[PDB]
């Protein structure tokens, strides 16, 4: 999926599926 | 609405431009000249007017319907494409100042500036001559006993003003003009500031006498 | 015009209880 | 009379014209008022009946004319139908006369007669062979006569308008204004417009019954070619054709009950009319638009009849066509065009129109393409109503303030806690009406209010919105016009929507019960030219007053000044308030003594105070040179009154130490303002002896939807009632000049006003303990009190019905001990009074019943052989009016009274009252055809002793009765309503073994009520106990429903007639709910059951199919009780599609027939529900009503049908398979969104089929809140 | 032209 | 007193006639504004006299005088410290008066481009409105909470603010549009804006977190019918700054 990046509120990153 | 602003921006840019101007502002652009009048009119309206409302408070027919468009346009600079005005609240801000240059910018095209000149209370008042030229829609210039009513002109300064002036000859034809209200302390004024506006009109600098 | 006036009768005073 | 008969034969039109207006003037003051009518029409007629006689043209204008002026009067020994028909008959015989003066005052007698109807001339005139039951002529062929048997006479009399002034004969040509004087053209077009209203299809006809000629003639020409006088050069002769069009749209919508197509088809099948009601819309379109006001004021009055009826039925896309047409009115130069479209605006609700915006979409683009919606409710309240209180005549902000205010109640807005949507919002209208229940159960100021207000949210946010709108004008008003006319418009409203009652509606946030915006209109006061305007001035004054008073029970306490208030940010405000009183009362007092100006009402030394005398000056200074005494519009007593009212309610948070530096100063000033007007300053004397002895307040204070209103509230609320069944004064001496001006006053006036104030002040002073025998020094007043009753009595004293009540008030407490010199009046007397004026007055509701109700309350509440002697006296006084519902009321009280201090009395009143009770019902002697008459009736039977019901046997014979006729309306209601108050004991005061048993040994026939005895009743003519009583309902079903669809809506029942059938139709269907659902008459149930699966055991009774034929036609007009009739079809188990498919229209606009087809889905869920055991059903809604089943989801019935799919593996297969062929009407949003809230909980076998649509058909949008959820339901499914 | 009526005879009008 | 401060409101309103008609009814290009300097020095000594008097409520009404004057002449910046003056004087007495001049102030510092400013105004009516109006509000105050919520979300949206700058209201105000864990929905409508605009506005937080710029050029079509003009001109610069980013040089 995407997950919030917890550095900015607006930006989402990548984790493994 | 990024797809109204890059054919609105390109309609003003391209009218900016002394040499697409000269290509649009001739004979053999006329149905060209018309449509973009059409359009822009279509547009406007479709953005700014509900349904039962209005926008303000021989030749072929779209010539004539080109000139009423042009006209009713020019009005509604005062109104409804007055950034931030009570009657431009229907209209969002990123469409207005190309709106504002895009219509004054048409009404300088010599198909239309002749009758776009002219204050609306002269037809009222019945001035009616037979126009002749390129497009048959050259009017004279308004004859100056029309300008001792204060109401014409107010409302002659302001299509002046607004269009600014096209040629040497319009200068000098709108500088007889004001000269021969002066040759009632209220038109005196009004002669005085709006010939003071006039010979200002030449110093600005990219294109003398071209506001847009 | 009044009844008071009308049958020549003095007029009441109010005084509690 | 004969001295005025005599002058309308004279050449002067002047001495003609008051012999008219006096002759009928004379009648209509007369004590005989009805013979006297009928004299002087004998009279009249008598002038002219020889017809063949050659009468003078000067008599004949004299005596249309009186005619004229005497048909309102007759409206309402009696005029008779055969003396009516003689005025109609005469006035188209003078339509044919050589001078056209007589013409122009037989079609405008003729406008009267079609305008103002009298009743028996109505029926004669609509009916299908009515009277036939009992400068030259232009009529070239058989155009009928008046006398015929095929066809009503209005189908002739618009033949004969037509063909004599109108139309040639041949197609499409227009007379001659030569032929015919443009102003009998304007005469005849509206003449047909007023007969179109009482007949439609007299429009209709071909001109001439036989054709003329073919060979000049080659084409028939019809009535409707009228219609090209659209386009006529005369604007009255243009406007009133628009009028016509505007007539003839509304008429058609009423007359078909908006079956439009059925009634057109019946009529082009008679006629050949290729006619549509659609070609008159381009008509009223092209005229709103006329170059001349006059045309369009008559063009926007056009679209004021139609534009409602217009948008509820299927032409209700022209309905929005005219309101936007109409907005640009508002621009008009002439004041009574926009005077018109604000009054067209007010008759409009925003909630339909609401509706009709969100099924529209073409329609908000208009001409030219346009983005974004109509917002028509925004721009009609903002750019017209509001934007018209700024109008520079006072005229156009005076009607635009009284358009705002109907306006409110009317409004609709997204996102509101009681309506979630405008169906929701329309369903709740309609159903508040038919569905309200049959129930009943030191004065304060106007404008404060102690109790917990249970107000309305819907109302409270309207309100809301409406106040934040006019107060940014007054905010932010650039013009002294607008200034005024927010200020009137929210003094309008403060009144209409009383401040202390809707306070959330008038909150603006200061004491965190509200004060409004209280400080702006304060700014107003003092402000340099605002007191200028007496209009807007007293405006101010009342709303300030209003938005300071709506405070009290939270500001209320229990500083040294305004000790009374607590929340001492008010004090500022009520001390420039009551300041501003007193100087401007002040003012009132040196103008009216003439006076001139040089403490708290000191104002010599202020200019803005100095202005204001000089205005107030000058406004009395032209009083007192004029005469017109009846003037309610003075603007100098409309000022003063004011000042008076507000100071009076002040005063109501003032106490001793407020106002004893001060109360010498006001009485002063009141001394000054009686003579101009007594009565408020009589007011104000009250208010200020209210404070001198500590008796005002300042001293004595210590979700919903459609399946909630249209069944279940009104059901909850109605089951709920069923069950609950069974259970340092020194200071006085200062009043006394002003007391005895009041005393003075009181025996010269005629105000009838004034006298009942007077009488209340003394009321007031005897309880306050003044001394009457020192007041009063030799009983001369009480003498001339009682001297007034001998006019009361007889006649003679006008507005009588004012004054009694406050006249047995003072008596009853006067009465009292044996205080003073001697006991003044005994209860005796007072007995003897209300005897007098019971004997043989006029009618007992405004006369005895208004002298009984303080005597009832004193002996009964407040008030010993001597004692009970008088109490029984009273009873047998008010079992002699008990046939009126206010004695009734009177009855509960002496019930409740009696129960408390002795059961055996009351066990015996109460047999004794249900023993004259029941024979009246029988007889139907209850005057109980009203809703609060049932209510109060109801109430009575609930407060009885339950021994006096206990053998239902005088019930059962009171119940199971004829009326003497079902030919009138009032003689149906009586007998339904008897029987509906009858109906209600036996289903909570007894057990249905104890009515069927008793119903049996006393051997009732189901025959009782059958067709034949129906159809004869209305001609006038006068073997189970549960299928007995089964029939018997089902028949008075039967009976209500043919009475709600075939009686013609205003010839034959009044608009009060039409809404109490609803209601008694609403009640009995009520009772059928409860019978059945309530598992208490399971032997009626079942009964019933067997009853609708019948034949009408042949022609007998009504069958099931045509009680449904009724019902289907109510779906258009009535879908508050359609919904209700659903609910019994599903009680008694009728399932069959034949209803189902057609209320649900299931396929193979209306708000009323949405209403019926969400309520109609929402109750088959609510069934199926409690048949899971049958396939059927559950398979035939999901196969059919899929978007409507997902649309409806969040109905707590659709809800539990949804969760009953998710049960069940096959239906919730069916489920999947129907939204995979729906999908595509599924792609909005909101829809998407409720089916996948649907789709959410489907069951374990069926997680191959959703989320195979999942990925098919629903993961790809570019809604990605909802993209999201479908991505998270199939990952869930996958795990499953 | 003639007519007739119910209380008024029958009557005729110059065409 | 009171004459005195009347006389000045007219005196005002002269030269701000006169400066209507060289600016708005002639457009002369001459028009340097003695004239408004003259009506805003006149303004000026008559609010200190309306505050003297102590009476903010007729202070204010020169301060919205002069703002709506200002606006309409185009200076929208020195309109909106006019209008926010007139919502101070107004505030401790008439808090919808208030709310109503702040909302003119939004949309003077939105056409003078004074995004960050916007943003700040509209979060203090959000404030009031709730404070004042109250969770369901009265019909008026729930007027201004639904233009609040519909500006803020879109205003967010364009600025984007750093963590350091994204207040507790703000992040509040996002996550009800915005998915707080890889399972779940997003947060239901607490009923404050219509269900189509909320889920409209949901989607569109949703493609500017997922960067689907085909999704924000099909919802910006789908909400132009829903939205006010100034609201879809706040849509228009959303758009435009995710496709065409400020602060690069081209």
């Amino acid at each position: 999926y995407l997950i919030r990046s917890s550095f900015n509120w607006f930006v989402f990153v990548e984790v493994p599926c | 609405s990024l797809d109204l602003q890059a054919g609105l921006d390109c309609c003003c840019l391209a009218l900016q431009l002394p040499g697409l101007w000269s290509v649009v502002s001739s004979t053999e652009f006329v149905t060209h000249a018309c449509s973009l009048i059409h359009c822009v009119h279509f547009i406007l309206e479709a953005v700014a007017v509900q349904p039962g409302e209005q926008l303000l408070s021989q030749n072929p027919k779209y010539i004539t319907a080109a000139c009423e468009m042009v006209a009713e346009m020019v009005e509604s600079l005062q109104s409804v494409l007055a950034l931030g005005h009570k009657r431009n609240s229907g209209v969002p801000a990123f469409l207005t100042p190309l709106l504002r240059n895009i219509i004054i910018s048409l009404a300088r095209l010599p198909l239309v500036n002749s009758y776009t000149r002219v204050p609306p209370l002269v037809w009222k008042l019945g001035w009616s001559p037979k126009p002749g030229g390129d497009f048959g829609t050259a009017f004279p210039e308004i004859p100056v006993e029309f300008l001792q009513e204060k109401e014409v002109f107010k409302e002659f300064i302001y299509r002046i003003n607004t269009l600014g002036w096209t040629s040497r000859t319009q200068f000098e034809e709108t500088w007889a003009t004001l000269l021969g209200v002066l040759v009632r302390t209220q038109i005196n004024v009004l002669a005085v500031q709006a010939i003071t506006s006039l010979v200002l009109s030449a110093m600005t600098v990219p294109v003398a006498g071209n506001p847009a | 015009x009044d009844i008071w006036c009308e049958t020549n009768k003095q007029t009441g005073i109010l005084v509690l209880c | 009379l004969k001295a005025f008969i005599a002058n309308l034969k004279s050449s002067s039109p002047t001495i003609r014209r008051t012999a008219a207006g006096s002759a009928v003037s004379i009648c209509q003051h007369s004590r005989r008022t009805q013979y006297f009518y009928s004299w002087l029409l004998n009279v009249l007629l008598g002038l002219l009946v020889p017809v063949e006689d050659e009468h003078s043209t000067l008599l004949i204008l004299g005596v249309l004319l009186t005619l004229r002026y005497l048909v309102p009067l007759l409206q309402q020994v009696s005029p008779s139908a055969e003396q009516l028909v003689q005025v109609y008959e005469l006035t188209l015989h003078h339509t044919q006369h050589q001078d056209h003066n007589v013409v122009t005052g037989a079609l405008e007698l003729l406008q009267q007669l079609f305008r103002t109807p009298p009743p028996e001339l109505l029926q004669t005139l609509t009916a299908v062979g009515g009277i036939g039951q009992l400068k030259p002529c232009r009529i070239k062929g058989d155009i009928g006569q008046s006398t015929d048997d095929d066809s009503a006479p209005l189908v002739h009399c618009v033949r004969l308008l037509s063909a004599s002034f109108l139309l040639t004969g041949g197609k499409n040509v227009l007379v001659p204004d030569r032929d015919v004087r443009v102003s009998v053209k304007a005469l005849a077009l509206s003449c047909v417009g007023a007969a179109v209203a009482l007949h439609p299809e007299s429009f209709f006809s071909k001109l001439y019954k036989v054709p003329l000629d073919t060979t000049e003639y080659p084409e028939e020409q019809y009535v409707s070619d009228i219609l090209n006088y659209i386009d006529h050069g005369d604007p009255q002769v243009r406007g009133a054709t628009a009028i016509l069009c505007g007539t003839l749209i509304c008429s058609i919508l009423s007359r078909s009950r908006f079956h439009v197509g059925d009634w057109m088809g019946t009529i082009r099948t008679l006629t050949g009319n290729t006619f549509s009601l659609a070609d008159c819309i381009p008509l009223l379109r092209k005229t709103l638009k006329d170059e001349s006001s006059v045309t369009c004021k008559l063009a926007c009055t056009a679209v004021r009849n139609c534009v409602m009826s217009l948008c509820s039925s299927s032409y209700s896309e022209l309905g929005l066509q005219l309101i936007i047409d109409v907005l640009t009115l508002r621009n008009s130069s002439y004041w009574l065009v926009r005077t018109e479209l604000l009054e067209t605006l007010a008759e409009i609700d925003f909630r339909l129109v609401s509706f009709l915006e969100a099924k529209a979409e073409n329609l908000h683009r208009g001409a030219h393409h346009y983005t974004g919606l109509l917002k028509l409710q925004e721009r009609v309240l903002n750019n017209v109503v509001i934007h018209l209180l700024g109008d520079e005549d006072p005229r156009v902000r005076h009607v635009a303030a009284a358009s705002l205010i109907r306006l409110v109640p009317k409004l609709f807005y997204k996102c509101d806690q009681g309506q979630a949507d405008p169906v929701v919002a329309v369903a709740r209208d309609q159903s508040s009406v038919y569905l309200k229940l049959l129930m009943h159960e030191t004065r304060i100021y106007r404008g404060y209010n102690l109790l917990p207000s249970i107000t309305d949210v819907t109302m409270e946010n309207n309100l809301s919105r409406v106040i934040a709108a006019v107060s940014h004008e007054l905010i932010t008003s650039t013009t002294r016009a607008l200034t005024f006319g927010c200020c009137e418009a929210l003094c309008l409203l403060s009144t209409a929507f009383p401040v202390c009652i809707w306070s959330l509606g008038w909150h603006c946030g200061p004491p965190l019960c509200t004060v409004g915006m209280a400080t702006m209109i304060l700014t107003l006061l003092s402000s340099a030219w605002f007191p200028l305007d007496l209009s807007a001035h007293q405006d101010a004054l009342i709303l300030a007053g209003n938005l300071l008073a709506a405070s009290a029970p939270k500001s209320l306490r229990s500083e040294e000044v305004w000790p009374a208030l607590g929340d001492r940010a008010l004090v500022p405000m009520v001390e420039q308030l009551f300041s501003h009183l007193l100087k401007v009362i002040n003012i009132c007092a040196h103008v009216l003594d003439d006076v001139a100006p040089g403490s708290l009402g000191s104002f010599y030394h202020l200019p803005s105070y100095l202005k204001l005398h000089d205005v107030l000056k000058a406004t009395h200074a032209n009083y007192k040179v004029t005469l017109d005494l009846q003037n309610s519009t003075e603007k100098f007593g409309g000022f003063l009154r004011s000042a008076l009212d507000v100071l009076s309610q002040i005063l109501e948070l003032a106490t001793l130490q407020d106002i004893g530096k001060c109360v010498e100063e006001i009485l002063g000033y009141l001394k000054s303002c009686f003579s101009r007007e007594p009565m408020m300053a009589t007011v104000c004397v009250q208010q200020l002896l209210k404070t001198l002895f500590g008796t005002n307040l300042a001293s004595q204070f210590d979700r919903p939807g459609l399946y909630h209103y249209c069944f279940m509230a009104p059901y909850t609320h109605f089951t709920q009632a069923l069950a609950d069944a069974s259970l340092i004064h020194n200071h006085i001496r200062l009043f006394e000049p002003l007391v005895i001006k009041a005393l003075k006053q009181y025996t010269t006036t005629t105000c009838v006003q004034l006298q009942k104030q007077v009488l209340d002040l003394l009321a007031q002073l005897v309880q306050l303990r003044v001394n009457y025998c020192l007041l009063d020094s030799d009983q001369v007043f009480i003498g001339f009190v009682l001297k007034q009753f001998e006019y009361i009595e007889v006649g003679q004293f006008r507005e009588s019905e004012a004054i009694i009540p406050n006249i047995f008030f003072f008596l009853v407490l006067l009465s009292y001990e044996r205080y003073h010199s001697k006991q003044i009046i005994g209860i005796p007397k007072i007995i003897q009074l209300c005897d007098g004026i019971m004997a043989s007055g006029r009618k007992a509701v405004t006369h005895a019943i208004p002298a009984l109700q303080p005597i009832v309350h004193d002996l009964f509440v407040l008030r010993g052989k001597e004692l009970e002697t008088q109490k029984e006296v009273v009873v047998s006084m008010l079992l002699r009016l008990i046939q009126y519902h206010q004695v009734l009321e009177m009855f509960i009280l002496v019930l409740q009274q009696c129960h408390k201090e002795n059961e055996d009395k009351w066990k015996r009143l109460s047999r004794q009252i249900a023993d004259i009770i029941l024979p009246m019902l029988a007889k139907q002697q209850m005057h109980i055809d009203s809703h609060e008459a049932l209510g109060v009736l109801n109430t009575l039977f609930e407060i009885l002793a339950p021994s006096s019901l206990r053998p239902v046997d005088m019930l059962l014979r009171s119940m199971f009765v004829t009326p003497n006729t079902m030919a009138s309306v009032s003689t149906v209601q009586l007998w339904i309503s008897g029987i509906l108050a009858i109906l209600r004991v036996l289903i909570s005061q007894s057990t249905e073994d104890i009515v069927l048993s008793r119903i049996q040994e006393l051997s009732f026939s189901p025959y009782l009520i059958s067709c034949t005895v129906i159809n004869r009743l209305r001609d006038g003519d006068s073997n189970l106990p549960e299928e007995t009583f089964s029939r018997f309902l089902l028949q008075l079903v039967g009976i209500l429903l043919e009475d709600i669809v075939t009686k013609q809506l205003k010839v034959e029942m009044s608009e009060q007639q039409h809404t109490f059938y609803c209601q008694e139709l609403g009640t009995l269907l009520m009772c059928l709910i409860h019978i059945f659902k309530s598992g208490m008459f399971r032997r009626i149930t079942a009964a019933a059951t067997r009853l609708f699966r019948s034949d009408g055991c042949g022609g007998s009774f009504y069958t099931l199919d045509s009680l449904n034929l009724r019902a289907r036609s109510m779906i258009t007009t009535h879908p508050a009780l359609v919904l209700l009739w659903c609910q019994i079809l599903l009680l008694v188990n009728h399932t069959d599609y034949r209803w189902w498919a057609e209320v649900q229209q299931t396929p193979k606009g209306m708000c009323n027939r949405e209403i019926v087809r969400r309520g109609a889905l929402i109750l088959f869920c609510d069934y199926v529900c409690q048949n899971l055991h049958d396939s059927e059903h559950l398979t035939w809604l999901i196969v059919n009503h899929i978007q409507d089943l997902i649309s409806l989801s969040h109905e707590p019935p659709v809800q539990d049908f949804i969760s009953a799919v998710h049960r069940n593996s096959a239906a919730s297969g069916l489920f999947i398979q129907a939204i995979q062929s729906r999908c595509e009407n599924l792609s909005t949003p909101t829809m998407l969104k409720k089916t996948l809230q649907c789709l959410e909980g489907i069951h374990l076998s069926q997680s191959g089929a959703v989320l195979t649509l999942y990925v098919d058909r629903l993961l790809c949008t570019p809604f990605r809140v909802l993209a999201r959820m479908v991505d998270i339901l199939a990952c869930r499914r996958v795990e499953m | 032209y003639t007519a007739r009526y119910l209380t008024l005879g029958t009557l005729h009008y110059k065409c | 007193g009171p004459g005195e401060a009347l006389a000045l409101t007219e005196a005002a309103r002269l030269f701000l006639r006169q400066e209507r008609d060289a600016r708005q009814r002639l457009v002369c290009p001459a028009a340097y504004g003695e004239p408004l300097q003259a009506a805003a020095s006149a303004l000026g000594a008559a609010v200190r006299l309306h505050l003297e008097l102590g009476q903010p409520a007729a202070a204010a009404a020169l301060c919205l005088e002069l703002a709506a004057a200002l606006r309409d002449l185009g200076q929208p910046a020195a309109a909106a410290g006019h209008f926010q003056r007139a919502a101070q004087l107004q505030l401790p007495q008439l808090p919808l008066a208030a709310l109503q001049a702040l909302g003119e102030a939004a949309s003077c510092q939105l056409l003078a481009r004074d995004y960050t400013g916007a943003l700040a105004v509209f979060t203090r009516m959000q404030r009031l409105a709730r404070e004042h109006g109250s969770p369901a509000a009265l019909g008026a105050f729930s007027d201004v909470l639904v233009r609040c919520e519909v500006s803020r979300v879109l205003l967010l949206l364009l600025l984007q603010p750093p963590p350091a700058k994204l207040l507790p209201e703000h992040a509040q105000t996002l996550e009800k549009y915005s998915w707080e864990a890889f399972d779940s929905h997003g947060q239901e409508s607490s009923g404050q804006l219509p269900e189509e605009l909320f889920l409209l506005l949901q989607s569109l937080v949703m493609a500017t977190h997922e960067k689907d710029t085909e999704a924000i050029k099909s919802l910006q079509v789908e909400m132009w019918p829903l939205l006010t003009a100034e609201q879809n001109h706040l849509l228009h610069l959303v758009l435009q700054e995710t496709i065409s980013p400020s602060g690069q040089g081209v």
